[PDB]
């Protein structure tokens, strides 16, 4: 059917309208063939726009819309649905941007910049002559969710789809549940412990009937797509029978070894049978080879009999419609922050190492002691934004909850010791959040907290001592300042988790400039990913504090729910399919597919490339590679490619 | 063009039907064997170098071979007899450049299997003659028929 | 190793003993050193660079067009002129307008810079390219002494285009002058200016003497029987500033100075007369004592 | 009296962007190229860019996800392959490999792109007009 | 008190455009930049001993104080690059410093010791040009009795002088060619 | 009716203050400020806009960033200092704004053409109406109470009854959405 | 029997350990008092209704219904204004990526009144409320317009004819509105 095209010219108000001369630009889209109504209007997107079109799509019997507007990223949903009430189908509007492309890059040459939007018009009819109607592909949804990672986060996801109705899998790397929160004492702003609110989730997570709890486990792949994943977990080896498992402890008294514990960041040591914290879950216990010794010493004091030497990584295979990414962040390390010391002075340390010392269930039993003396240390310094907001260390953002973990950490120092003279040396104060400012107000009035509004240049170690001098400048003041401590504590920020990457790479998502992972949209879709059926929660989405780790976890579980209460998707049919007259089986294909859509059959006595649709996320790359032309992908074949080349210079007649 | 296929398409005229010429590539009729995990090329050969082995497909040897850029319809002769396709007949319908596909297809899968690894270089420089490999037949109808001066 | 030796203005015309001491130590490591003809003042930065930027770069790549034509690339023992050089020479191959105004102005003298020259730090040419071994296989003499080392500023910095490592705890002159048999002595504040850069020395001369003073009295509590620099404008104020300093303030160190290729020429059996140590202001014959 | 003629290909998820990007933030840059839309870099084959310098071309451009970033895992080594064989095939034919322009730009780069678009558009400004429409056109 | 009449809401952009092409738009431009954090002052030693604050060097920029180009504090910057080294905002501030001293030079805020280094450049061609001690000297320790420099080179020391002229540097200090001095 | 040039931003307006009752942050006024100052920016380079501030509060992702882009790119100041009290100057109508620049210990006096006063956030008028027919309470800043800030964010202690948005406390737009979403997940 | 030593004691007499634990002491023994005569009681199991309502259409409460609505859950939004979209509708662009407001939340709006799962009432209010979770009855007041919704085209040529000038609200009270109007074009 020969193409009828609508080409739709948007001002924008003035932003396109300012600088690009669009009734010039609608005059000259009625020069090109087959278009057979054009106009501009001031906002296409308003309904009045949209209202236009659909009804030129009937009384002009139009089989194809462009609008030369934004860009795709933002109306390309719009105007699909806009034609799609018309009875036009989707895939026959094409969409030209001249504002972020043209306009709004070229304000001062207008003259270039219209005849520029007149080329992208006839680039955008170009290719319109020889777009398809297009159905979009459903595909049936498994009524199973998948959390990564067992922290607040992961947790409060598990928990909300599983009190949903929804079975759902939650693997988490370390022995236990919990996360960072299990290392932290208090938290902000009300000071609970964080056994307060994160254990009672630890104990529901672990017997709740629709979660099943993968301690101890990875996952090792995924493949598939929304409602159809398949996923492969390993169960890493205990070594322990946990069935049998009681926790006593009794185990951990009789080795004869020690290894350095990592929940206490390095501090406190442990047996290489362990179970990482008190309040542990699932309260089992897990023996490291890395450095046992097998002299059976352990298995002598047991009455269970769980130890276990022969003891194999099980691998399961589970089917599962949804995935959320909640694995979480590490501590940044000030190592390369020379001019602290940190790595070379005893006293000094970072948040994260004073956490887990003036934690009770601690290896200094809740006390704050200098790495050095051992002694109580009476003045104390915090230094802000170590690792954040920092271009010399690649760390361009705000991490977020320093600010306040800081004056969380000295009220709890000043509790234990009023004696303590405590100075917070930072650059803002950042308590944005409720209650964080009365917090902020209460640490200086109540607990007589000191600030000092300068970043520090540098930590000198007494090596005689290992007392710390710290050089900054009172800004507030115009004084430079150089106040001797006896331990030194860095606010260090959040960095993305040191198996981020493995899971990257498995799930297939993306990361934004401060290497977390990239939420679909920063304003609307804040828990969604790109990649349908994945979505995040916590801190590995961003630096956030607990509250905001929470209500992440529960919207993931709505978003994630979607798609397991609807029991059925759309996937779209911007895919790669063979032409079976034309393909010989030459096999170029097969091997440039990141997920093996395209495979090799024989139907008819010859061999035949085919496309699994469901396996093809529209990339085109092999159909870019394919020689014989047999391999297209709809809506980018390369006969549209090829008009749409030729318009940027010529009308394709 | 063979012979049997001139007599096609002129006896066709003659009886007032349309010609149509076969439509897929080369592979289709030449009956050499085919890695069912598709082509994977670790290094590029020139003609001249090594022994191929007679029943193994020549691009999966390192072989630049034409056959997988090249309209089938002469039954594949010069892979038959030892030599990779050289592709005289030209293209399929579906490719208007025969060179540029096969460059495109030849890239694609060199180094496929350690795709992230693979330096791409190696293949620009192990070809000397890049329009004599993939142009023998058809640089007039390329998109850039002619090297400019 | 074939380069072009800048010989700026403070070392051939003032303290020309670390002349000598860089001719006969680095033809003895093995590297040819040629003659930058007409060569002048790089222009020395502090000065230059306040003054007018344009005149600094311009001057600056006149003296590297000097070198270009040469076919070689220039070494320096000062990290004046090094800074000077270095960083017009990284400019001009970064920024492409600078690179434009520096040729329409050397246009008229019959130069234009093309981005060839490379510029090189004796003592980081000895770290990276010739070895600290070869020096220690050339000690003719060792020199059993505690050396206060000055790295100077513009030796290292800026690290980002630099890239010589570390600037907070570099170890590439303290390996230099360890090798020739003395010990590099920690003291507080190691990195710190010695006070004399940016034209300072000059226009604020008691600020100057004030962190030299601190200097060396952290390289004396530190057990240093000299300090060592990579600098004539170190080398001055170290040297001349103590006098200086004595005048005005009343102490008195006689603390001795060195310029590394002066401890090389030590190291390697060279004549304190041909050092031309006299001329320094400060003696530096109780160190000879020591050695 | 004479403007280069840019073509420019950038993958929906990351360059796109980055092009959006720049044009939210003002950043002004020459009017030359025109940007055709593909979903990936690994959509981008010799042909599409030979067939633009056909069409009249000066410059030819190719955006994608930096290496590792690529929205579908590996488009863009695909593509990088293609186009180290395409520059020295330009060659061959003698046109300028400089003509040719592809680069890592992620959607948050909107300066690089600017700059980018910048860069490109003085380089093909120096070389002039690329003769091989005129010659065809005989 | 300061008033808006006494501030200048232009001055940091002047300084950029000092810094253009020299030493580069981003590099001085990255003044605008800076948050006042302070490390900069903690890092200097000529603070630790005066009162100069570096980051008030840059903060009385950023507001329009012109007094800067009068004042004796940005001429107390030895050029360390020590809080180039640390700045977390990459703040260029060893050569925004330097831009800021050509402004202030060419306001007549020129120290007449400085003066004179930069007329034995134009005139010798070096800061410190050879005396006969430098020759005697030379000649005891093995030396050419003359450095092969400029100083010794007729054309290039009128290469300099021809530079010199085109970018006005003579005429930024005050010194007449004929009389071979300085104005003051 | 006049464009102004010189445009005074006064951070804090109705936060931070015990004087009105309000001792919270309301937590978007940082991030609003510099984002009208870039869009003035950008309808008007020549604008000269100042931002009077105690505390920069970036604290999300791409928020740091935006802070230093208008900085850097769009000029923008930033005086630390919160304003004592503007001056009109009835002949033009002009204003002038008084602070310390507590970053020079000085005190500063310029004049602006228009002063806006980034005004925080207070629960809506209806929250009366709504609190009595639900039965929820209230927290010191006068938002609706949450059950928990941590253990429960969305929910309230009245079961069945949830919350969402900056109804529950000042948050920007992401925030809310997220809270939609839990409050989806939880209700 | 639960009782409160934190909150209400150890929190609130930190400078008293030794009343605060004698205080301690007598809570526990007031606990045990009445818990001697607690008695087994049976908790009450009650259907849930199978719908949900939410108050208020700006972002977060639309975030919301489109989530339950999506999920399969009737739902009810109930609107004040006469248009749903709230303060989000107002701001011109948002920080960090400066996206038009409205023009990245009108999907959402128009997503919401097009919704099968989604009853919007605009121009409504919750009046009562009464029950328990799962059981609630509550009566929303549609408020009048004067308009017939079926019957009005929203042309708009009304106004013109109107001698009383109302400070149209969503502005802000910077522009006047007629006493028949709407809030503004995209609602
Ligand atoms: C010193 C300090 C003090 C703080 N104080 C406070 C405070 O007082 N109040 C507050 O609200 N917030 C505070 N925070 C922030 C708080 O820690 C975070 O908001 C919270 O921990 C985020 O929870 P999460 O589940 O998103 O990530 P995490 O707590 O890090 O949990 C991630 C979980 O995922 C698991 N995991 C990781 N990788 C994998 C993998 N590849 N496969 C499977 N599982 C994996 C981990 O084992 C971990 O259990 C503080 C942070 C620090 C550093
Ligand atoms: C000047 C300014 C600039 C801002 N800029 C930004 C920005 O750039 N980016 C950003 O992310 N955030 C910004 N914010 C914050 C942003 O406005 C809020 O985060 C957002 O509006 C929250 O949406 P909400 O639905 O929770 O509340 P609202 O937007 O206020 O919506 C509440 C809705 O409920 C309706 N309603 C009220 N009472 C009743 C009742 N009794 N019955 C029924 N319905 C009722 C209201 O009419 C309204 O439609 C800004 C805020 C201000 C003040
Ligand atoms: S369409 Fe894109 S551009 Fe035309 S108006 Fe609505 S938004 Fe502004
Ligand atoms: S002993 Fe056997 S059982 Fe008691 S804990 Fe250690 S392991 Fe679990
Ligand atoms: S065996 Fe391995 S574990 Fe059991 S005790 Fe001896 S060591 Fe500790
Ligand atoms: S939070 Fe307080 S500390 Fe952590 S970064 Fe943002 S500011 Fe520096
Ligand atoms: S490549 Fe094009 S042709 Fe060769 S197989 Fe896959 S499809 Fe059939
Ligand atoms: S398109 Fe990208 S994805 Fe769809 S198949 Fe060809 S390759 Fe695999
Ligand atoms: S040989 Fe040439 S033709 Fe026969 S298969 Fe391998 S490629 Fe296709
Ligand atoms: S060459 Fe001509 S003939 Fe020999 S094979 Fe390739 S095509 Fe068939
Ligand atoms: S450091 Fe960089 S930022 Fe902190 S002040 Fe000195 S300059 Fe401004
Ligand atoms: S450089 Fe000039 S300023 Fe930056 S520190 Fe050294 S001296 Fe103080
Ligand atoms: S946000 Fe910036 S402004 Fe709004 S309150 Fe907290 S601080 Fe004062
Ligand atoms: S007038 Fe007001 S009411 Fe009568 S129609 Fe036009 S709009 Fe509907
Ligand atoms: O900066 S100066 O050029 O004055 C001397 C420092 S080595
Ligand atoms: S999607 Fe951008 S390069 Fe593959
Ligand atoms: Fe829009």
């Amino acid at each position: 059917e020969e193409p009828r095209i609508g080409v739709y010219v948007c001002h924008c108000g003035v932003n396109i309208g300012g600088t690009v001369d669009c009734p010039d630009v609608t005059e000259f889209a009625k020069t090109l063939k087959n278009v057979v109504v054009a106009r501009d209007y001031k906002y296409m997107c308003a309904d009045p726009g949209q209202e236009m079109i659909k009804k030129d799509i009937k009384e002009h019997n139009l089989n194809r819309v462009v609008v030369a507007a934004c860009s795709p990223r933002l109306h390309e949903p719009t105007f699909r649905r806009c034609v799609a009430e018309a009875g036009l189908n989707p895939f026959l509007f094409e969409f030209a941007n001249i504002r972020e492309h043209c306009s709004w890059v070229h304000m001062h040459e207008k003259e270039k910049a219209t005849e520029k939007a007149k080329d992208l018009v006839r680039m955008a009819v170009a290719k319109a002559r020889l777009l398809e109607p297009l159905e979009f592909i459903k595909v049936g949804v498994t009524q199973r969710a998948l959390v990564i990672g067992g922290g607040v986060a992961g947790i409060q996801t598990a928990l909300d789809l599983g009190d949903m109705g929804f079975e759902t899998i939650l693997v988490e790397k370390t022995p236990s549940v919990g996360g960072r929160m299990a290392q932290l004492d208090k938290t902000f702003p009300t000071n609970d412990c964080s056994i307060c609110i994160l254990a009672p989730k630890m104990v529901d997570v672990a017997k709740h009937p629709n979660v099943k709890l993968y301690a101890y486990s990875e996952v090792v792949d995924v493949q598939g797509y929304v409602g159809n994943f398949k996923v492969k977990i390993m169960k890493k080896a205990r070594y322990i029978d946990e069935t049998k498992c009681t926790g006593c402890g009794q185990c951990s008294e009789v080795c004869p070894i020690d290894v350095p514990n990592e929940f206490d960041m390095g501090i406190g040591m442990r047996k290489a049978i362990y179970k990482p914290f008190p309040q542990a879950v699932p309260a089992k216990y897990t023996i490291d080879k890395e450095h046992c010794i097998e002299c059976g010493l352990c298995a002598k004091v047991c009455g269970p009999n769980a130890i276990d030497f022969d003891q194999e990584p099980e691998i399961i295979e589970a089917e599962v419609g949804t995935i959320i990414c909640a694995i979480g962040y590490d501590a940044f390390d000030p190592t390369v922050r020379e001019e602290y010391g940190y790595g070379v002075y005893d006293n000094v340390v970072t948040a994260l190492e004073l956490e887990r010392m003036i934690n009770a269930s601690g290896p200094t039993g809740g006390k704050v002691i200098r790495l050095s003396d051992g002694q109580k240390p009476k003045r104390i310094a915090f230094i802000q934004c170590v690792g954040s907001r920092d271009a010399k260390v690649g760390n361009k953002y705000c991490s977020n909850v320093c600010c306040m973990y800081a004056m969380k950490n000295s009220q709890l120092i000043k509790e234990k010791s009023p004696d303590t003279e405590i100075d917070i040396y930072y650059m803002d104060i950042r308590a944005f959040s409720k209650g964080y400012e009365e917090f902020y107000e209460r640490s200086a009035k109540q607990y007589g907290i000191k600030f000092m509004r300068g970043r520090p240049s540098q930590v000198i170690e007494d090596p005689e001592t290992g007392n710390l001098v710290v050089r900054a400048e009172d800004t507030l003041l115009g004084e430079i300042l150089e106040k001797e401590y006896d331990l030194v504590v860095l606010s260090v920020g959040m960095v993305p988790t040191k198996s981020a990457d493995e899971v990257q790479k498995i799930l297939g998502i993306s990361r934004t400039p401060d290497q977390f992972f990239m939420e679909a949209h920063p304003k609307l879709r804040p828990v969604d990913t790109a990649t349908d059926g994945v979505y995040l929660a916590g801190a590995c989405q961003g630096p956030k504090d607990i509250p905001a780790s929470v209500a992440q976890g529960s919207a993931a579980a709505s978003r994630a729910a979607i798609p397991l209460a609807k029991g059925e998707v759309e996937v779209e049919p911007i895919i790669a399919s063979v032409d079976a007259e034309i393909c010989g089986g030459c096999g170029v294909c097969v091997k440039q597919c990141p997920y093996g859509a395209p495979r090799l059959v024989e139907k008819d006595g010859k061999v035949v490339a085919e496309v699994i649709s469901a396996l093809c996320k529209g990339c085109g790359t092999c159909p870019a590679g394919c020689p014989s032309g047999a391999l297209e992908q709809d809506h980018f074949k390369t006969i549209q490619l090829f008009k749409q080349i030729e318009g940027m210079f010529r009308d394709t007649a | 063009p063979n012979p049997e296929m001139i007599a096609e398409v002129v006896k066709a005229l003659l009886e007032g039907k349309e010609p149509e010429l076969p439509k897929k590539n080369l592979c289709e009729e030449c009956a050499r064997k085919k890695s069912e995990e598709g082509v994977a090329i670790e290094t590029i050969k020139r003609n001249y170098e090594g022994n191929p082995d007679p029943e193994k497909c020549l691009l999966e040897q390192g072989y630049i071979c034409l056959g997988i850029a090249t309209r089938e319809g002469c039954g594949a002769p010069c892979p038959s007899s030892g030599v990779p396709c050289s592709g005289c007949s030209g293209p399929t319908d579906a490719v208007v450049d025969q060179g540029a596909k096969m460059i495109s297809a030849l890239c694609s899968d060199f180094g496929i299997d350690n795709d992230r690894d693979v330096d791409p270089m190696i293949l620009p420089k192990s070809i000397k003659d890049k329009i004599g490999s993939f142009y023998k037949f058809t640089l007039p109808s390329a998109f850039v028929p002619i090297r400019l001066k | 190793m074939k380069y072009a030796f800048f010989l700026g203005c403070i070392m051939p015309n003032r303290y020309a003993g670390v002349e000598a001491a860089t001719r006969t130590v680095m033809e003895k490591l093995g590297v040819e050193l040629v003659d930058m003809t007409g060569a002048s003042c790089c222009p020395a930065p502090g000065v230059f660079g306040s003054f007018d930027q344009k005149t600094w770069l311009t001057l600056a790549a006149r003296n590297l067009c000097i070198a270009e034509e040469m076919g070689v690339d220039i070494v320096t023992v000062c990290n004046g002129c090094y800074g000077s050089l270095f960083e017009a020479a990284h400019l001009l191959h970064d920024n492409k307008e600078a690179l434009n105004f520096v040729n329409e102005k050397l246009d008229k003298v019959g130069k234009e810079y093309k981005g060839n020259v490379k510029v090189r730090h004796f003592a980081e040419l000895i770290y990276n390219d010739i070895g600290v071994d070869k020096i220690a296989e050339k000690v003719e003499r060792p020199l059993n002494i505690n050396v206060g080392v000055h790295y100077g500023c513009h030796f290292l910095k800026p690290t980002d285009v630099k890239h010589l490592g570390s600037a907070e705890r570099p170890v590439m002159l303290d390996e230099i002058v360890e090798a020739t048999g003395a010990k590099s002595v920690p003291y507080a504040d190691k990195m710190m200016c010695c006070g004399a850069g940016g034209g300072v020395r000059a226009r604020e001369l008691e600020l100057s003497l004030d962190m030299t003073n601190e200097k060396i009295e952290n390289m004396i509590k530190a057990g240093a029987d000299c300090t060592v620099n990579v600098c004539p404008f170190c080398h001055l104020q170290f040297d001349r500033g103590q006098i200086e300093i004595k005048e005005k303030f009343g102490k008195e160190y006689n603390f001795p100075v060195l310029h590394l290729s002066q401890l090389l020429g030590l190291a390697m059996g060279m004549d304190p007369k041909d050092l031309a140590l006299s001329v320094h202001q400060i003696s530096v014959d109780p160190l000879l004592k020591k050695i | 009296e004479w403007e280069p003629k840019i073509i420019g290909f950038c993958c929906n998820w990351c360059t796109y962007g980055g092009a959006d990007t720049a044009g939210v933030g003002r950043m002004q840059y020459p009017p030359s190229i025109r940007i055709i839309r593909v979903m990936c870099s690994g959509r981008i084959e010799p042909s599409l860019i030979l067939k633009a310098f056909k069409e009249g071309a000066d410059g030819v451009f190719v955006g994608g996800c930096h290496l590792g970033d690529c929205h579908y895992d590996s488009g863009n080594y695909k593509w990088q392959r293609r186009v180290m064989m395409l520059y020295e095939l330009l060659e061959e034919l003698g046109i300028e490999k400089e003509r040719l322009n592809h680069e890592w730009i992620s959607a948050s780069e909107g300066e690089k792109f600017q700059n980018t678009m910048k860069d490109f558009y003085n380089k093909i400004e120096a070389l002039g007009p690329c003769k091989l429409k005129e010659e065809l056109d005989k | 008190m300061i008033y808006s009449s006494d501030l200048n809401k232009n001055l940091a952009s002047q300084i950029i455009e000092a810094g253009t092409p020299i030493p580069g738009d981003d590099v001085v431009s990255s003044l605008k930049a800076c948050y006042q954090c302070g490390t900069c002052t903690g890092s200097c030693p000529s603070g630790r001993r005066t009162s100069y604050r570096t980051r008030k060097v840059i903060r009385k920029a950023l507001l329009g104080m012109d007094d800067v180009l009068d004042s004796d504090d940005i001429w107390k910057c030895t050029t360390c690059y020590t809080c180039y080294e640390r700045c977390p905002r990459d703040v260029k501030v060893t050569e925004i410093i330097k831009t800021i001293r050509n402004l202030a030079a060419q306001k007549g805020n020129m120290a007449k010791a400085h003066k004179m280094t930069a007329m034995y450049v134009l005139k010798y061609g070096h800061a410190v040009p050879a005396n006969k001690n430098t020759a005697e000297l030379r000649k005891s320790i093995g030396l050419s009795e003359k450095a092969p420099i400029a100083q010794f080179s007729e054309k290039d020391l009128n290469e300099m002088n021809t530079l010199i002229k085109e970018l006005g540097f003579d005429e930024l200090i005050g010194f007449d060619w004929e009389k071979g001095a300085l104005k003051e």
